[PDB]
């Protein structure tokens, strides 16, 4: 019941930020990400970002009943050793970083 | 070798095939219901009906394994057949399917029984579980056909149909194996796979190569069918599923295993254990079973590159849907391996499956296809595009002595009924068989002439076992003939088919010659209008008797009607339309509603979809059996449909035209039609 | 032909497959323990 | 091989470690395995 | 009364056949270690 | 050939070992009898 009560207090103060920062950013576009749906199903837009960052390549992400983290990754990532950049594996094509 | 990993042993009972461990198994080839013709509420009771009997014999031991196959048909043979016309038509054809689908669906649940002096009662007690359980499944799936492989003689030395299933599942290619003394897996796999070093993808010799999605939804499923948008595709592929059902005390620990480590974690998420806590008190209320699944697609491409590129195009087919495509670049072998049934151990990644997202992700629905091959008479008499861009693989011998052979065709003249009743008869000549033919009009009489035979129209000015003869005769003062001549033959109705009672005597003398004469050798009768002969008093009660030899026999009575309300389905009428294997329903603008579905048994939503075709759209509705699609046989440029079709349709100055250059020619190798050819469009221009 | 009269005792084949095999690892582990026990002796003889 | 395939994949480690995230608690807001809840703004930004 | 989500696993996943056999090797290891405890014993007499 | 050409193989092969292992005990146990005698 306490964690409950860390999710409320976090949640109101992260609100309050995000109310306050849309209302400084007027004059920038000032768009919130949040949940969109799609077809009878629930998908995630902020999921989407968070996936072009760690996939490289923008995949819709649905939201289902398991963990964000376990389905999140698509795209074999393959850091080099002893090396500067990185190789990711994936069906579209193969990105190097 | 690879013996290793298929684990078939050897076949028992002649419909369960045994295993190492001691796991009798069992085949069943499905055909799936229509999913595109039933309308919503349709599909959840099917859901609902396979549910029943899935939890009613529900027990640890079961296991399911569900496999679609996308099989490029090449048991198509293109046959040869001598007459003209008929291979103008045929091949010209032939030529509007280029660049169209010819991937046809085939859906197989393998049920599998593992047990977890008196060996010998409990081998017994162990066999019948199996019988029981197939038993079972077959009185369930009484609605949507389900062929228990088995066993079949050939030539002195038996094959198990069962192992050729297996066999095409590991082969890929549909090989004809035999029932010898050895163990099945040891010469099963004649086509070894092999896989990549580092396994991104596989690669197996006729060269195909594979590459496999992981699938796996952990959430309920929307809708009933979620994986019909693969149905239609540009790649063969497999697609699989197993389930094997946790007995309810498992169940209820590993509910309770999650729910704690859902509890157990820095951040609450109130939503996801609320509905867990839900689903286990679903679970002794809402009666359904769970067990551990997981799901595997093997698409086949030629190149690396196409597999690549199919890959891709079904992750985004099923992103469409809110399913997400786990690629596999590793643990292929695994994956592939498991494909066979029995194989529990490779399953790359179990998960605990409700058994009704279970049905929902894997219901038997599949497109209306046929069966190419294999009919009575041969290969499939013909095929026709379908809307949703699928193939069908037309026969006339389905049904529910012989299969059924008997066809209804509903619709008006005018709506089509003229260019498909002679493209039917065109290419059921590549059988050969005997034709007898009865037109309300002259129509018939044109395609008729096109054909080996010559029709016999009737006109003013030119008409012991024979006591029947004779006794018939009687019946009538109370108010060439042969089939030697040649083998193909038609007579006029036009003539009596107004008249009050001039009819029946004459169709009581023709079917005496006409049943007579060949008499077992090959029929496939053909009435325009199977209504007006049946209203004699003697003739509906023969073939009432006699429609069972004359099954028995080739013999197959291609029965039409332009009104089936006019039909009016009298008493003795009612055992002719309802033996009818195969119903082709054409667009009818005007139906009775009460009389059409009652009469049919036509569903409402498929009576929905013949309204939809409306009036003057050249489509029609095929329901074979229990199933039902909206094939068109539209004749289009991509350019002699004009020409076939305008030979094919019957007018009176079209058939006054036929009679006078038949009668003048005398020696023509049906080279009359290239005068006909422009003799007609002249006029109508 | 008699077909399944063939197959008929590949059934009872497996049976005693099984009985048979089940049968050698109880006598594998009567030898084994009976070697351990005996080896026992000879060892703390040998002591 | 089959066997080494399943060994070797046992060996391998998941990338699930390096990605800290979690159930949307709210429509706009996303969890954390650490409990460190986010939002992220879409900006179209100032001309310059 | 399986009583257990892992029990079930394993006895989806094990191999009964193979089981016994990797009984019988290791039957035959530990009486093949019982010979060798008894040649030590035979040596340390004489 | 099959599965009984297997049931018939270990039906022997573990004959094999059987003689064996009693072989073995039989040449040890004289052994022992025969030193110490």
């Amino acid at each position: 019941d306490q964690k409950k009560h860390r999710q409320e207090s976090c949640i109101k103060a992260l609100e309050d930020i995000n109310r306050t920062l849309g209302q400084s950013f007027k004059r920038y576009g000032a768009e919130l990400l949040s949940v969109y749906e799609k077809g009878g199903h629930a998908f995630s837009a902020p999921l989407e970002f968070l996936a072009r960052l760690v996939n490289g390549e923008h995949i819709p992400m649905p939201i289902c009943r398991d963990r964000f983290s376990d389905y999140m990754a698509v795209n074999r990532p393959m850091f080099s050793k002893w090396g500067e950049v990185g190789e990711l594996r994936s069906l579209t094509g193969l990105r190097r970083f | 070798p690879v013996g290793q990993f298929i684990p078939y042993s050897h076949h028992v009972t002649d419909t369960i095939i045994s295993t190492k461990n001691a796991e009798y198994l069992s085949v069943w080839k499905i055909d799936g219901r229509s999913h595109q013709s039933a309308s919503e509420a349709d599909v959840f009771q099917w859901i609902r009906e396979l549910n029943n009997t899935l939890r009613g014999i529900s027990s640890a031991n079961l296991s399911l394994w569900t496999h679609i196959v996308r099989r490029r048909v090449y048991e198509y043979p293109d046959a040869e057949f001598d007459n003209v016309f008929c291979r103008q038509l045929d091949e010209k054809y032939r030529e509007s399917f280029t660049g169209y689908n010819l991937m046809v669906n085939d859906l197989y649940l393998t049920v599998v029984y593992r047990p977890v002096d008196q060996k010998k009662h409990r081998q017994e007690s162990c066999i019948k579980a199996l019988e029981d359980i197939n038993r079972t499944l077959g009185q369930s799936f009484k609605r949507y056909g389900a062929e228990l492989l088995s066993v079949y003689e050939k030539g002195g030395h038996a094959f198990s149909a069962p192992l050729e299933f297996l066999a095409r599942l590991v082969n890929g290619e549909h090989i004809p194996m035999p029932i010898c003394r050895d163990r099945f897996s040891d010469y099963m796999a004649v086509n070894r796979p092999m896989f990549s070093k580092w396994g991104e993808v596989g690669e197996l010799r006729s060269l195909r190569r594979f590459g496999m999605l992981e699938i796996r939804e952990y959430d309920d499923a929307t809708e009933p069918g979620q994986l019909n948008v693969l149905l239609e595709s540009d790649y063969e592929f497999v697609l699989t599923h197993s389930f094997s059902v946790l007995s309810r005390p498992a169940a209820k620990e590993y509910l309770q295993r999650h729910q704690k480590n859902l509890i157990d974690a820095r951040d609450v998420a109130t939503d996801q254990i609320e509905e867990i806590d839900e689903a286990l008190n679903q679970l002794i209320s809402g009666h359904f079973v769970m067990g551990e699944h997981h799901c595997t697609l093997t698409v086949y491409g030629e190149t690396v590159q196409q597999v690549r590129d199919n890959l891709a195009h079904a992750s985004a087919a099923m992103l469409d849907v809110a399913v997400l495509p786990k690629p596999v670049d590793l643990a292929l072998e695994a994956g592939y391996w498991a494909q066979l049934p029995a194989n529990w151990q490779w399953r790359p990644r179990p998960a605990p499956i409700t058994s009704l997202n279970f049905l929902s992700f894997s219901p038997f629905h599949n497109f209306m296809s046929g069966k190419p091959t294999g009919n009575p008479w041969g290969p499939a008499v013909t095929i026709l595009k379908t809307v949703s861009g699928t193939p069908l693989y037309f026969n006339f011998h389905a049904s529910k002595k012989r299969l059924l052979g008997n066809t209804m065709l509903i619709g008006q003249s005018s709506s089509g009924k003229t260019v498909l009743l002679g493209f039917l008869l065109a290419q059921a000549q590549k059988f050969k068989p005997t034709i007898v033919a009865f037109d309300k009009d002259r129509g018939m009489e044109i395609s008729i002439r096109a054909m080996g035979g010559r029709y016999l129209p009737l006109k003013t000015g030119e008409p012991h076992a024979n006591l029947i003869f004779l006794k018939q005769f009687v019946k009538k003062l109370a108010a060439a003939l042969d089939l030697s001549t040649h083998q193909i033959y038609g007579f006029d109705i036009t003539e009596f088919l107004d008249n009050p009672e001039a009819r029946t005597p004459v169709m009581m003398y023709l079917l005496y010659r006409t049943e007579s004469m060949i008499d077992g050798r090959r029929f496939m009768y053909v009435f325009d209008e199977f209504w007006k002969p049946l209203q004699d008093e003697y003739f509906e009660d023969l073939a009432k008797n006699k429609q069972k030899t004359i099954r028995k026999q080739n013999g197959i009575f291609v029965f039409a009607t332009q009104e089936p309300s006019d039909a009016l389905e009298s008493n003795i009428a009612k055992t002719l339309i309802q033996q009818c294997a195969t119903y082709i329903f054409l667009a009818n603008p005007k139906a009775d509603y009460e009389d059409y579905t009652q009469g049919f048994k036509l569903t409402d939503s498929e009576f929905e979809l013949v309204r939809g075709l409306g009036e003057f759209s050249r489509r029609f509705l095929i329901k074979q059996g229990d199933q039902s699609a909206l094939a068109e046989m539209n004749l289009g440029k991509f350019r002699d449909f004009d020409d076939e079709l305008l030979v094919l349709s019957g007018t009176p100055d079209n058939a006054e035209i036929a009679e006078s250059i038949i009668a003048e020619v005398g020696d023509d190798p049906a080279v009359w039609l290239p005068i006909f050819l422009d003799r007609v469009k002249a006029e109508r221009s | 032909e008699q077909l399944k009269s063939y197959y008929e005792e590949s059934r009872g084949l497996e049976r005693d497959l099984i009985g048979e095999f089940v049968k050698s690892r109880k006598t594998a582990w009567r030898v084994a323990t009976a070697s351990g026990l005996f080896g026992l002796l000879g060892m703390v003889c040998g002591i | 091989g089959a066997i080494e395939s399943r060994k070797l994949l046992a060996s391998e480690t998941p990338v699930g470690q390096f990605i800290p995230y979690s159930h949307h608690v709210t429509d706009t807001i996303i969890s954390t395995k650490n409990a460190e809840y986010l939002s992220v703004w879409k900006i179209d930004g100032r001309s310059h």
